RNA sequence: UAGCGGCGAGCGAACGGGGAGCAGCCCAGAGCCUGAAUCAGUGUGUGUGUUAGUGGAAGCGUCUGGAAAGGCGCGCGAUACAGGGUGACAGCCCCGUACACAAAAAUGCACAUGCUGUGAGCUCGAUGAGUAGGGCGGGACACGUGGUAUCCUGUCUGAAUAUGGGGGGACCAUCCUCCAAGGCUAAAUACUCCUGACUGACCGAUAGUGAACCAGUACCGUGAGGGAAAGGCGAAAAGAACCCCGGCGAGGGGAGUGAAAAAGAACCUGAAACCGUGUACGUACAAGCAGUGGGAGCACGCUUAGGCGUGUGACUGCGUACCUUUUGUAUAAUGGGUCAGCGACUUAUAUUCUGUAGCAAGGUUAACCGAAUAGGGGAGCCGAAGGGAAACCGAGUCUUAACU
RNA sequence: GCUUGACUGCGAGCGUGACGGCGCGAGCAGGUGCGAAAGCAGGUCAUAGUGAUCCGGUGGUUCUGAAUGGAAGGGCCAUC
């Protein structure tokens, strides 16, 4: 081990393209461009979504829906953030505390997504059909 | 500095569970009395973005 | 990182120009004519590496001919005869022969017209 | 895993993860090529088109002198023109994972233990701050080029080597990688191994 | 991101969170006690900084060489092996460097303190009107008049008075929150004509400044203005005494100096294009991209012959340059007089994919702190959940009264 | 002659398109007309008779509603 029998593993710093530096290299001339036109050019090309001058996509469609407020303040947590809360009691200012939901969340729903192992308390959280079943199960309770 | 999201692509496109992207039918916004009930009917479910349309989508939306 | 391309090009001017020598004028003097000179040389040369087995055949027919008719046959019934014969000496060795031992080509001849008759 | 001591014929039980692991090459080069571009300073430039003296002034007139177009006297085709991509100060340091800097820290210990470069002593020190003390000291245990590793900053120590080229001192905290390779040996006080370890987990 | 937007091209927040830094006051006035906190101007004193400086370790022999710092042998200093110079590459020859010190005088910043001016504390008051608001036209807000709150105001108007007034994005009620139409305020922030110290995977004379040099010069232009070229003898000038040809020339040949004049001032090295002198071979009956394949002869080497190296090339087969652009170019299409030097896919930030590495249902920190490539910092960001315009439901969900 | 199937929600499976789209479709649910019944009817023998998106208007609406209750504005459905 030294400064001159260090090698970087094989395939990690692959060469780079170096255009316009003759025939042998593949890379001569145009450059991997081709011949004239707009895209040949230093600068030269259409923008993100152009399709020649038909009516784009992104034109053609009509647009949908709002954006909910509500939904922004909203989170969701998976039975396996519950044992990641100090203290077995799972409230906004718990799950908040471990990192698990943004501070601006008012608005929670504990879903059936992972596993609880232990027995927990959960508080003023919506909590789902299946999600209670789990926690019911491993000996927890659900309450407003 | 940070790409710009196409804001009017933003707007028609929404990214689904398997990274494509739904849209509304165009077609159903005026002229309706003389459309059938059944051609209208199939334009109000949202649709998915085709194949050859997901390139241009894609690079209207880096944020999706 | 300022890179100065004197030491790497005058090289490779000089290894154009070396194989240019003996070329006319600006051939043997002037790079760009030294370059385009020593292509052409070696697309000559490619091709006649090819073209070379193609002419000394034709001479080696050409004195087989030549010294089968002064045995009394032509070339083209001396190498059927030959190849009736089971004689397998090819067109490089049978003018050889035909220049260094005229007594050898002419036994040839024989066992040639031997197999035709 | 136990480390031999080499005059107290101790043994220190140290852990395995750090100073038995398995050289990973790839990782160490890695930390040790991002090392030394963290060293860089980046400080330099080259004018442009657009920053080279002069003025805007075209040349001569588009058409009719016989002349190839010409636009700017500042032109990078030009004698005396700008740099067509001209440098510009920049930061040439990397971003090296936490991880994988520990990572590459135990690599490197536990190949000098494996290649017998890392010698473990209880104390190293020297009465005075004299070069000659330390020049002494490694004569008298076999050491030419070598890098002492203390558990904390010793001041006289550190003076009496800063002369010394094969030489170099550092506290436990100090550490880095290139340094880890760049001595014919390593010593590292009983006290500094105890610190290396708390630090590499 | 939310939004704004011929809802095009584009433009682009805030709330809240993590940090650097943190500091609060006065007038709208009178009385009581009075120069009581602060600030500025400025005498003195001390600390300290600047504007000159002082000391600063340790090597000699031998070899080569013109010369020793190089090789070799043996010593020595080092809180000094940063760097420079010295006849080649020097820790110990010289200047330095680490470290330790120094000011008659002027000045910066701190505190201490003198003086002139300014006013502290307490009680009772007072509380910014052509103003807020409005109509019209504009402008500013990420917000283009929109459903458009907020700000400024050119024009026309115009309140309430803490039982009062502003804001919470049209607007109303409720509630919460603040108090406009007077003023001051350090830090964290931005910058470099200049001064000092230091540094560079920056350049090294067509580069780097336009300018390494008597350059913003010479030169051009009425003027504003434009704007070059141009570095290197040698260690030391020891820069060639003296003689000769020549016009008391230019230039040269000797002599001498020097290690070298295969350094002579047009001076290190001394490429290429281009131009000569000499020799070998070919060439005055011979038609074309000038080569290539065959090949005699001559010259010159070999080998101790061996039908072989090198140079030349009579004669002979084949053979219309290169680039570019084109369906297609020997093309009578384009480009290049030749040489040398320079001259064109970069850089930053986003983003995705591949390779590779770390860790893995987790991964990773940003600013900043710093013990400074460590460690701290998890604010965040991506991912382990989706469906629906959404409310919402959730391994499902949406669609529909409900789905075979 | 009687009538409103010129129905509302969907749709196995196909056709034709670079795409946006356009077309054909048995069967399912609800409700309906005609026929005694089997059945037939989601316009017209079929293939032309057309205009994307944006912006805006009207009606409806278990959606949203910038402190909160409303409202404005936005969404969704129908349509211009
Ligand atoms: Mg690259
Ligand atoms: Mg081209
Ligand atoms: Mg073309
Ligand atoms: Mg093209
Ligand atoms: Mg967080
Ligand atoms: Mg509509
Ligand atoms: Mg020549
Ligand atoms: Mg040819
Ligand atoms: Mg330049
Ligand atoms: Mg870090
Ligand atoms: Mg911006
Ligand atoms: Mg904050
Ligand atoms: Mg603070
Ligand atoms: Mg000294
Ligand atoms: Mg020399
Ligand atoms: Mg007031
Ligand atoms: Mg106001
Ligand atoms: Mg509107
Ligand atoms: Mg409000
Ligand atoms: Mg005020
Ligand atoms: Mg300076
Ligand atoms: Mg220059
Ligand atoms: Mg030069
Ligand atoms: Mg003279
Ligand atoms: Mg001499
Ligand atoms: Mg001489
Ligand atoms: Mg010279
Ligand atoms: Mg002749
Ligand atoms: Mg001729
Ligand atoms: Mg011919
Ligand atoms: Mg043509
Ligand atoms: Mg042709
Ligand atoms: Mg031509
Ligand atoms: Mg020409
Ligand atoms: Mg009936
Ligand atoms: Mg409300």
């Amino acid at each position: 081990m030294r400064l001159n029998t260090l090698s970087p593993a094989e395939g990690s710093k692959k060469a780079g393209k170096r255009l316009g530096r003759g025939i042998g290299s593949g890379l001569g001339k145009t450059g991997g461009r081709g011949h004239k036109g707009q895209k040949s050019r230093s600068g030269g090309g259409v923008r993100r979504g152009f399709e020649g001058g038909q009516m784009p996509l992104y034109r053609r469609l009509p647009k949908f829906g709002f954006t909910s407020r509500k939904a922004a303040i909203t989170a969701e947590i998976r039975l396996s953030d519950l044992a990641k809360v100090e203290g077995g009691v799972v409230d906004l200012n718990t799950l908040k505390a471990a990192n698990i939901i943004g501070i601006q969340i008012e608005f929670a729903k504990v879903i059936l997504a992972g596993e609880v192992t232990t027995p927990v308390t959960v508080r003023g959280l919506r909590v789902t059909k299946g999600a209670r079943a789990a926690i019911e199960a491993a000996g927890g309770k659900i309450e407003e | 500095p940070k790409i710009k999201t196409v804001r009017g692509a933003a707007k028609r496109f929404k990214k689904t569970g398997k990274g494509g992207f739904k849209h509304k039918h165009a077609n159903l916004r005026h002229i309706l009395t003389k459309k059938a009930t059944k051609r209208k009917r199939h334009l109000r479910p949202k649709a998915m973005v085709s194949k050859g349309d997901l390139g241009l989508v894609i690079a209207c939306l880096p944020y999706a | 990182a300022r890179v100065k391309r004197g030491v790497i090009a005058r090289a490779r001017h000089k290894k154009i120009l070396k194989q240019a020598k003996g070329y006319y004028g600006a051939r043997s003097r002037v790079y760009r004519v030294a370059f385009q000179a020593v292509i052409k040389a070696g697309q000559y040369a490619y091709r006649d590496r090819r073209q070379r087995k193609r002419q000394f055949r034709q001479l080696w027919i050409a004195r087989i001919n030549a010294a089968a008719r002064q045995n009394g046959i032509s070339y083209s019934k001396f190498i059927n005869g030959l190849k009736k014969a089971s004689v397998e000496i090819d067109r490089k060795i049978l003018a050889d022969i035909a220049v260094f031992d005229k007594v050898a080509f002419t036994a040839l001849v024989e066992k040639a017209k031997a197999a035709l008759a | 895993m136990e480390l031999v001591l080499k005059d107290a014929q101790s043994a220190l039980t140290v852990s395995e993860t750090t100073f038995g692991r398995d050289f990973n090459e790839a990782l160490v080069h890695q930390v040790v090529v991002a090392y030394a571009a963290g060293a860089r300073q980046g400080t330099r430039a080259q004018k442009t088109r657009a920053e080279v003296t002069g003025s805007g002034k075209k040349p001569w007139r588009q058409k009719g002198t016989g002349r190839a177009r010409s636009g700017s006297i500042k032109s990078p085709i030009w004698r005396s023109g700008g740099v067509t991509f001209a440098a510009r100060p920049q930061d040439h340091s990397q971003k090296v994972n936490k991880k994988m800097y520990r990572g590459a820290l135990k690599s490197i210990l536990s190949e000098l233990v494996r290649q017998d470069r890392l010698i473990v002593v209880e104390k190293f020190s020297v009465e005075a701050p004299k070069t000659k003390l330390l020049a002494q000291k490694l004569k008298d245990m076999a050491l030419e080029d070598v890098l002492i590793i203390t558990g904390e900053l010793d001041e006289n120590l550190f003076l009496a080597a800063r002369n010394l080229h094969k030489v170099d001192v550092r506290d436990a905290t100090g550490i880095d990688p290139v340094s880890l390779i760049a001595f014919d040996k390593v010593v590292m006080t009983a006290d500094a191994v105890k610190q290396v370890e708390e630090m590499l987990a």
